[PDB]
RNA sequence: AGUAGUAACAAGAGCAAUGUGUCCGUCUCUGCU
RNA sequence: ACGGACACAU
């Protein structure tokens, strides 16, 4: 007998063992080396989409820009960015008609927090292309070196804290003809090396300024810097994901909150809802779909993805969608929500990081950047990549390609939903009066489309019609990734309808295991996702039992710290082993020190010195909850408060070294940035609860708060005068520094 | 925009719009639809980290010697136990390499262990273990600005994958790993006391699932890869620069509850100054067997075979004396495979998740905990498999241990390949059984999910193994409905 | 006293770059620069830790340690080693340094665990003194809902609460805000005088007073109780296939315990009424009622809730009536007159369809508590006459938006501004009524300018309002007036007697009927506490949900029993018990026409031979539990009640409430399999069917030798062999021929 | 050679987006019975 | 509030 899985669905129905089709114990495909040739498909792809549009040179730029917007209508079922105007504004009418006050009420809620919105928003996002390094940098750090560059450069509107002073110096700083940027460069050094006998090369990195253009500084300002995504599932090959830099990110957040508000109110969104939300939202579909319906109706529903979903998306269709969104709104509104869908429309894609080249007769290998590849001759790529430049080779400017067209992988996620939504609302059966009408949900590409009609020709019209009018608004619904079936079962972002949701549980496989912050606080993670999975992923009960016995037998690996009875030895078996002798009750020691494991289902979501608490020795409590604990942070009231929490929370120790890179003279201001920090907190101890607002410099409010304090301290007795006057001379002193 | 009117525009482009933009619904029967397309070529040979079916252990029974615990020294333990030792011969060529560098780096690592001291083994590096282990192998890592001189600078080259024919080997590996061992190759930690009756119930249903689970020869590989994968890492991260041995370890307790230390092999690990997560460590894996390579020589493609003794093998009837081969090769890892590697355990609740679920939902219908009558009234009822008779049904027991074989399957050969397969296959599933609930499926492009699925079956052996599974389950669901 | 940290300051500021920042950077910009990091980003910590662990010295900590902790342990490992560096206030630590404090450090007395983490220990106690019941085995219906997962404070909001933990932690930061509630005052002064001398830090009170003050909520399957010590043990309680029966350990909560007397009554309420006699089952089933393990008929002797089907319980009891009800808590006491519910489709003021509940028929009221009274003239959406009255002068003007929500005239239905979404954000229905109560308190101009005046007569006793805030003598509102004492107290806060009848209808010794069983409100909320029906009336949990499932479950396996009673003598299957909580599904006047119409389907089903469909006769069966009526009409659906939603349930295949499914030979109700009916496929599958329409036979598929098409409804003009084609429902024909 | 797979590693600079949701926290060594 | 982990879509 050969043994075949696939043999348990003859049984078993699919849905109820899909978490046999997800094979998510193995490790996810990564990407090696670059990613200049998926950023060359994307960009060639989206031109090819595109390609019976108009081309024009930019004034500004001077780049190559494709317009296939009100293009020629498709003649077949290939993926087509011809969106049509009047189609698009006529949904967003359609939209507004149905849903009275609802623009208004999201356009309300944006003017509301644009007023009310800081700079230091736009440091909430991760690594962001940094425009004055030509890198990506961490968000706070780019936000840091564009405001230093702005202020530098004589642009201090943003000197006021609010996001739309800054969004006014970015649009300002176009105006400047050459911009004085602070560069990172190099210092190469030959020396041995001292443990292999190798001569290598010493890096070391230093400042440097330069002098941008206008129109360096230009295309730097519109510049998406791209990469491959990693760890990506359910794939073969891997595609190109972009970060945009400081210019573009605040103006993107207001459209995105814009979009957020309108589609937090409109019942076919599946954003921003998400878990057991959109379940419910998806469910409430269903049975709303079957309610409104007559018996004598067929019931058809698409599982549907759209290819290319965001090559085929338009910045000027954006465009339209936000200012028709936007009307009957101040002009300054409209203004300032239509920059983002025009900083798209004359966006360039930094290629990457060029391509490694081999020397067979040197032996050698180098990494030619992709600001060098304009020179390299045709003959040194492979044929793949041959066939990549010569077909780029008009969009390439300063180590960018030029792309106007398709907006990029996730950019604008609401209003491409909201796009969806308006062709899903199209089909209500009293606008279309028709024999099908349809309804459903849209998620970011996804949607499940529920057709009703009363005969199956019927729902054959009724797919025709929403998938013509989809592509006349430039959205193409993939033919071999969606489906059709009676309504009943779907699929909806890995979510499995059969008449109800089922589990899918090997989805959150990859987050069973010990997460590796410390000890503490890695049991309460393992504990707590054991219960998560058992409440909502249905995790049965003898699995979480086994789950809790893996999570223990991989934590007390992990942390050395098996039990005081063990045979096993490690480096802290001894000083455990001592521990567990000395210990009169050895059923409230912890798992790291050696412990018995306390937990079962029942108490999974108590912490485990609150469930040892009562079995504890109280020398041993006594040392573990130590308020002078050497191992966690103490803040100053010297007297420092006390601590809380156990020896287990330590911090592990930090490796940021670059292998031969000496960056001491870069990573100098990070620490006089968190000295000043250090000493802004003796003053306002609420600054690392709750963040302070201020447009004050930190030593005038420093100084204030000093006077302030010892003046109530001199009412209240707390001080002496002699103290006082001291306290109101060393400030005189920092004011006499200050002056100068 | 701010002064538009919609006057029928949508319809006015829907009537100038061509007829050739449709979504036109092919109705799906899976009575005549086609199996996937097998690709052709030469056949798929083995590619794990460590031997699987034909990997032969050295053991030691309660080990009690000095050190214990300590690898080297169990491993020392565990080659005291064999003494038909004889002089090693290449019985089988790796083609591409060089094979008197393998012999020359089995008897340095050999007379390496007979006069270790300490801990840690780390050989000196002669010529045949850096030829092994790819030193000096990278060209030359240079910067472009003193490279323009250069005038041969070519692109480096990014062939796709060459398509390999699907072998019956990895057939046989499958139904090897679904099979009981006489060990229990998981030790379970402690749990709290149960209180609660739905903890009594749990822990009832728990000790069935260890009874089967535990003693499964994919619990065996589960351990196997973990104690690999974590001393691959710790010797990766502490001996950058060593050519360390790892001895290849399990540790089993038997049907008597006696210890038991296990002995595969060993591994030389090459340099590891691993920088990128998908930077690659080399190691020569050199693993006892017992098995003849030069009967499936298409499996052991990446291998040079040497037989180095002779064992005593007691059969049913009376003992032969069987030569034990020695397969050597170059491997690599990442630190990502290292890491997937290191929680192969995690694959006992995939397994164990789906089959509870079974057992749950039976449990909704009978009202009652259908826990015991599922594994002690043995029945045949769930299709496990394909003999000539046909379907073969199998318990609940039996399906604990076929998933179980799958998910660590799944994390042996994960591939990209793998993923693909998966997620493209998924609809296909989906649409077969939107048709046995008479719910009237259709496609629109067909053709083109079938050529989605068919490019990820490109060389993986256990992806050519899931789409001929899928051919076998097409071909029963249409024997179904005859 | 405040004097180090300005000569720290001095010291900072006499260094150049320091001084740059520090005039530089405003207390806005120190957010950005607080999070500036210009090193190489640590990924991947569970690998990180996997192999830092096998290192000698992972952890850092401060140097203190090298004073604390000795370098070198009893058994010889080496605690810490100094970096690399020579004055780092920092050490590189072993873990054999943690379990040295761990087994011989400083013992201390004061441990601040047990305060900091006291809501922990809460969960503990409450789950060691909790008491378990057996486990029942059945398909749960779980709904996704938001429940609350942390409490906090029932006077305090979250905003609130956090806003009372600045004024608390961090007094002299909070800036412009004040505090906007007596209860915050009171909340805060007792956070205060408890929080004093303590040795904590900040923070860490901060987050405890979080953890106790700050109400959180999530959305999470449940089953059954919904207050937030069932939620938190969720994972202990509930499953796919089994319910553990749990009561936390403690005194439940009061408002808890309020609100599930509530649901509970209405349960055994609308079941009484389907029984024949509908006193002998209420009372049978409300002395085995109960409630978090506690008796029913014990709290109903102790609780001041005053509801309508909480008064039905308490007056076949005997425990007397406080006869009154309530909206937004105040005691809504009527005096005379009589209505009854019947809900519509009427619109509201943004436009939006809703479907209100509105109280059709004349009402005399007394409506007044705690700060004010009113005595409410109202017939049928018409607040006609309201002397209100009132304590201070204010009290009374936030009252009069509380009448005007409860009058749902044609004039406060239209007279809404703003976004009034009655359903939520994953589609769920809010109730109505509460949401013009919580929109109306702050926007309350357009019902003041909307409902206009009415002319009145100089009487004494009586005093005005006008709409901009005028006290009157000369015009007023329409409706509402102001008087000054009122109506006095100990008549609506008297517990009247009362007796019942056999039908439940409450009236007094005069003869006021004062509740009837029409006027109870049919809604079926979810409980905070568990309700334990032990009864054989009733199934193991209620809900709409559980009594469609539990009854096909039923017929199912009695399938054996009931076939034989449907064969012969079926009026004795009809009239079962089993059968009669699920027709509290179906709606009042539906009942009759519905087993009227299903026993004549099943009579065609035994006249006529062979036309045996087990799978239908089971799907019809609990529609007959009614004495039917003789109203020859065409039904193709049966509508069913499920919170709110009437869901379909076809007569002729399958739905969404009831599904056939071939493939795994089962029922599906619901989404639950509810078992295999009796596995007789190749007895069934005919051509001739006879329960599907009245007095017609469906003879196979559609043919068109007969001539034209008709539907459903127009049948009734047809004769003796005489064949048809007929719309069946769900898209398909079929040759239908009316019998002799 | 080998890992691998559309481009790399085989030492000599380590390139992690957007949106949504859920969960947790608050600064010279290698031994899983 | 900030950070980390995981999932999904782009
Ligand atoms: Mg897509
Ligand atoms: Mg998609």
């Amino acid at each position: 007998m050969d043994v075949n899985p696939m043999l348990i669905f003859l049984k078993v129905p699919v849905q109820n063992a899909i978490s046999t089709t997800f094979p998510y114990t193995g490790d996810p495909p990564y990407s090696h080396g670059t990613g200049t040739g998926y950023t060359m498909d994307t960009v060639i792809r989206t031109h090819d989409y595109s390609s019976r549009g108009i081309w024009k040179t930019n004034s500004e730029t001077g780049a190559q820009q494709l317009n296939p917007i009100d293009g020629p209508l498709p003649e077949d079922n290939e993926p087509s960015g011809y969106a049509q105007t009047d189609c698009v504004l006529e949904l967003i009418e359609g939209l507004d008609r149905s849903h009275p006050g609802l623009f208004e009420t999201a356009c309300q809620e944006t003017i509301d927090a644009i007023q009310q919105t800081r700079v230091d928003k736009l440091t909430q996002g991760r690594q962001t292309y940094d425009w004055t390094l030509n890198r990506n940098q961490p968000a706070a750090t780019a936000l840091a070196n564009t405001i230093e560059v702005f202020r530098k450069n004589g642009y201090k509107l943003n000197e006021s804290g609010r996001l739309i002073d800054f969004l006014k110096d970015v649009l300002l700083s176009f105006e400047n003809d050459s911009m004085e940027v602070t560069t990172h460069f190099q210092k190469k050094k030959r020396i041995r090396d001292n443990h292999s006998k190798k001569m290598i090369t010493q890096r070391t990195i230093g400042k440097k300024r330069v002098k941008l253009t206008k129109k360096n500084y230009l295309i730097r300002a519109l510049t998406l810097n791209t990469m491959t995504k990693d760890a990506e599932r359910g794939k073969l090959k891997r595609r190109a994901i972009a970060t945009p830099g400081m210019q573009i990110r605040g103006f993107v957040y207001f459209v995105e909150l814009l979009a957020r508000n309108i589609c937090e109110r409109l019942e076919q969104s599946g954003l921003p809802v998400g878990g057991n939300e959109k379940k419910a939202k998806l469910a409430n579909v269903i049975k709303k779909m079957m309610a409104k319906s007559t018996d004598e109706e067929l019931s058809y529903t698409i599982t549907g993805d759209n290819t290319k979903w965001n090559e085929n998306q338009n910045p000027r269709i954006f465009l339209a969608m936000v200012l028709r969104i936007t009307a009957g709104q101040p002009e300054w509104f409209r203004d300032l929500l239509a920059v983002a869908p025009i900083m798209f429309s004359n966006k360039v894609a930094r290629l990457g990081r060029g391509y490694m080249f081999e020397s067979k007769s040197m032996h050698l290998r180098t990494q030619i950047s992709a600001e060098n590849l304009s020179d390299i001759n045709l003959r040194y790529f492979n044929e793949d990549t041959k066939k990549k430049i010569e077909k780029i080779r008009h969009l390439m400017v300063e180590g960018t390609a030029s792309l106007s067209p398709g907006m990029m992988m996730g950019m604008f996620n609401m209003l491409s939903t909201v796009l969806g939504v308006s062709v899903l609302n199209l089909g209500q059966r009293e606008i279309l009066k028709r024999t099908y009408w349809w309804d459903g949900l849209q998620s970011s590409d996804d949607f499940a489309l529920i057709i009703n009609g009363h005969f199956k020709e019927d729902i054959q019209q009724g797919v025709n019609h929403f998938y013509r009018t989809c592509k006349l608004v430039g959205i193409n619904m993939s033919q071999k990734k969606s489906y059709i079936n009676k309504t009943g079962t779907f699929e909806f972002t890995s979510f499995f309808y059969r008449y109800g949701f089922v589990a899918n549980f090997s989805m959150e496989l990859p987050s069973f295991g010990v997460a590796g912050n410390n000890e503490s606080a890695d049991m309460s993670i393992g504990t707590t996702v054991i219960k998560t999975n058992m409440i909502n992923n249905d995790l049965g009960p003898a699995t979480a039992q086994m789950a809790i016995q893996l999570f223990i037998k991989d934590y007390r690996y992990t942390y050395r710290c098996h039990r005081g009875d063990t045979n096993l030895e490690t480096r802290r078996t001894k000083s455990i082993k001592r521990l567990w002798t000395e210990t009169i009750s050895k059923a409230g020691l912890l798992v790291a020190d050696g412990g018995p494991n306390p937990y079962n289902l029942r108490n999974l979501h108590i912490p485990e010195v609150c469930l040892k608490w009562s079995l504890m020795d109280p020398d041993y409590r006594g040392r573990l909850c130590n308020p002078n604990n050497p191992f966690v942070h103490h803040m100053e009231v010297s007297l420092e408060y006390d601590a809380v929490a156990t020896t287990h929370s330590w911090t592990p120790k930090r490796n940021r070294s670059i292998l031969n890179t000496n960056q001491r003279g870069i990573l100098e201001d990070e620490r006089i940035y968190q000295k000043c920090c250090q000493v802004f907190e003796k003053f306002f101890p609420s600054s690392t609860y709750r963040r302070p607002i201020g447009m004050a410099s930190m030593l005038d409010a420093m100084l204030s708060r000093a006077r302030i304090d010892a003046r109530i301290d001199l009412e209240s007795g707390r001080i002496s005068s002699q103290d006082f006057s001291e306290i109101t001379n060393t400030c005189k002193a920092i004011e006499a520094l200050k002056r100068q | 925009v701010s002064s538009f009117k919609a006057n029928g525009n949508i319809e006015a482009k829907l009537g100038a719009m061509s007829e050739k933009v449709n979504a036109q619904i092919e109705s799906f029967d899976p009575r005549t639809i086609r199996e996937l397309e097998l690709p052709e070529g030469k056949f798929c040979t083995q590619r794990s980290k460590f031997l699987l079916m034909d990997a032969m252990k050295l053991s030691v029974l309660n080990p009690a010697h000095e050190g214990e615990g300590i690898p080297m020294k169990d491993a020392k333990a565990c080659l005291d136990t064999f003494w038909g030792w004889k002089k090693a011969t290449i019985i089988k060529k790796h083609e591409k390499g060089v094979n008197t560098n393998y012999l020359m780096i089995w008897e340095q690592l050999l007379e390496s262990i007979k006069e270790m001291e300490g801990k840690f083994l780390n050989l000196k590096k002669t010529n045949h273990l850096k030829w092994g282990l790819g030193e000096g192998q990278a060209p030359e890592k240079m910067d472009f600005e003193d490279c323009k001189e250069v005038p041969d600078l070519f692109q480096y080259k990014s062939e796709p994958p060459e398509k390999r024919k699907l072998a019956s080997w990895i057939q046989s590996e499958f139904n090897k790993a679904s099979e009981l061992t006489n060990s229990n190759w998981i030790e379970f930690d402690e749990l709290g006391n149960d209180v609660a009756p739905i903890e009594h119930i749990a822990s009832r249903r728990r000790n069935f699932f260890t009874a089967e689970v535990s003693q499964c020869r994919a619990s065996e590989y589960i351990m196997k890869a973990v104690y690999i994968n974590t001393a691959l890492l710790n010797s990766s991260c502490t001996a950058m620069e060593e050519y360390q041995v790892i001895p290849i370890i399990t540790k089993c307790r038997d049907t008597s509850g006696q210890r038991r230390t296990n002995l595969y092999g060993f591994i030389i690990k090459g340099r590891s100054h691993l920088r990128n997560d998908t930077d690659v460590v080399n190691f020569i894996s050199l693993e006892f067997s017992l098995t003849d390579p030069r009967n499936e020589i298409h499996k052991w493609e990446k291998y040079c075979v040497l037989e180095i003794g002779d064992m005593e093998i007691r059969t049913s009837i009376s003992t032969i004396m069987k030569p034990v081969y020695l397969y050597v090769r170059t491997n690599g890892t990442s630190k990502i495979k290292m890491k997937w590697g290191m929680e192969m355990r995690r694959c006992l609740l995939q397994s164990l998740q789906q089959v509870e679920s079974m057992i749950e939902a039976e449990s909704a219908v009978k009202e009652k905990d259908m826990t015991e009558p599922f594994f002690r009234n043995r029945e045949n009822d769930w299709p496990i498999g394909e003999s000539p008779q046909g379907i073969e049904k199998g318990t609940i027991g039996k399906v604990c241990r076929v998933l179980l074989a799958k998910s660590v399957f799944n994390s042996i050969y994960a591939s990209a390949q793998l993923e693909g397969f998966s997620a493209e296959s998924r609809k296909l599933l989906l649409l077969i059984q939107a048709f046995r609930d008479n719910l009237d499926p259709g496609t629109f492009d067909l053709k083109g999910l079938y050529e989605a699925i068919e490019e990820c079956i490109i060389n993986d052996p256990w992806v050519l193994l899931n789409a001929s599974w899928f051919n076998s389950f097409l071909k029963a669901v249409q024997l179904s409905m005859g | 006293s405040g004097m180090e940290r300005i000569k720290e300051l001095m010291e900072m500021v006499k260094n150049s770059r320091m001084r740059e920042i520090l005039t530089t950077t405003s207390v806005d910009h120190m957010a950005v620069i607080k999070k500036y990091t210009s090193g190489r980003q640590e990924k991947n910590p569970a690998l990180r830790m996997k192999w830092m662990m096998a290192m000698k010295y992972p952890i850092s900590a401060s140097s203190r340690i090298r004073e604390m902790i000795p370098e070198k342990d009893e058994d010889g490992n080496t605690l810490w080693t100094n970096t690399k560096d020579a004055g780092s206030n920092r050490v590189l630590v072993s873990p054999n340094a943690v379990t040295w404090w761990n087994r011989a450090g400083p013992v201390s007395d004061v441990v601040h665990y047990p305060r900091v983490y006291k809501m922990y220990f809460d969960r503990l106690e409450r789950l060691t003194h909790g008491t378990f019941g057996p486990v029942k085995f059945y398909n749960q219906v779980k709904v996704r809902k938001r429940v609350d997962i942390n409490p906090g404070h029932k006077d305090l909001t979250s905003r609130e609460a956090q806003e009372v933990i600045m004024e608390v932690v961090f007094p002299n930061e909070v800036g412009a805000r004040t505090l906007s509630s007596d209860a915050q005052l009171t909340i805060t002064k007792e956070k205060k005088e408890e929080l004093k001398n303590c040795k904590i830090s900040p923070i860490m009170v901060a987050y405890m007073l979080e953890r106790e003050l700050v109400r959180r909520t999530r959305f999470l399957p449940i089953a059954g109780a919904t207050s937030s010590t069932y939620v938190e043990v969720l994972h202990l309680t509930q499953g796919t296939c089994w319910e553990q029966q749990y009561t936390p350990g403690g005194e439940a909560e009061n408002d808890d315990l309020d609100q599930t007397l509530i649901i509970a009554s209405r349960n055994i309420v609308r079941r009484s009424i389907v029984a024949i006699d509908p006193l002998a089952s209420l009372l049978s089933m409300c002395h085995t009622t109960s409630i978090s393990s506690e008796p029913l008929v014990e709290i109903l002797r102790s609780n001041p809730t005053d509801e309508q089907a909480v008064n039905i319980c308490k007056a076949a009891l005997g425990i007397r009536i406080n006869n009154s009800f309530s909206f937004g808590g105040y005691n809504f006491k009527r005096v005379k007159g009589s209505s009854q519910r019947t809900e519509k489709a009427v619109l509201t003021g943004n436009l939006q369809t809703l479907t209100m509940t509105i109280f059709e028929g004349y009402e005399e009221f007394n409506v007044s508590g705690k700060r004010a009274s009113a005595v409410l003239k109202k017939g049928a959406q018409r607040l006609i006459q309201a002397i209100i009255g009132g304590r201070t002068l204010e009290d009374i003007l936030n009252l009069m938006i509380t009448l005007m929500v409860f009058s749902q005239e044609e004039k406060m239905l239209k007279a809404v501004r703003g976004d009034l979404n009655f359903v939520n954000r994953a589609n769920q229905r809010l109730n109505p009524m509460y949401q013009l109560l919580r929109h109306f308190q702050k926007d309350s101009s357009t019902l003041l300018k909307n409902w206009g005046t009415e002319e009145i007569d100089p009487i004494m006793g009586i005093a005005g309002i006008m709409p901009d805030g005028t006290i009157n003598k000369t015009q007023t509102l329409m409706g509402v007036r102001l008087s000054q004492g009122g109506v006095d107290e100990y008549s609506f806060n008297e517990r009247i007697r009362v007796n019942i009848d056999k039908y439940l209808r409450v009236r007094n010794e005069k003869g006021e009927l004062l509740i009837s069983p029409e006027e109870v409100s049919e809604a079926q909320g979810q409980e905070k506490l568990p309700i334990n029906y032990n009864s054989s009336l009733m199934w193991e949990v209620n809900g709409p949900e559980s009594i469609l499932t539990n009854t096909y479950h039923w017929i199912i396996k009695n399938w054996e029993l009931l076939k034989t009673q449907w064969m012969t003598d079926p009026t004795v299957l009809y009239n079962r018990i089993e059968f009669e909580p699920f027709q509290t599904l179906i709606p009042k006047g539906n009942r009759a026409i519905y087993s009227g119409f299903t026993r004549t389907l099943f009579q065609q089903m035994r006249d006529v031979e062979g036309t045996f469909d087990s799978i239908q006769i089971i799907k019809l069966l609990p529609f007959s539990a009614h004495p039917p009526s003789l109203g020859r009409t065409q039904f193709s659906s049966f509508t069913l009640n499920i919170r709110g939603a009437p869901l379909r349930l076809l007569i002729r295949g399958n739905s969404q409430v009831f599904n056939y499914n071939q493939m795994e030979n089962v029922i599906i109700v619901l989404g639950k399999s509810v078992g295999s009916p009796e596995r007789s496929i190749l007895t069934e599958s005919s051509s001739i069917e006879s329960a599907v329409l009245r007095g017609f036979l469906i003879l196979g598929k559609a043919n068109s030798k007969y001539g034209p098409v008709l539907t459903i409804g127009e049948l009734d003009k047809l004769g003796r062999g005489e064949k048809a084609n007929v719309l069946i429902g769900q898209g398909d024909t079929v040759l239908v021929m009316k019998r002799k």
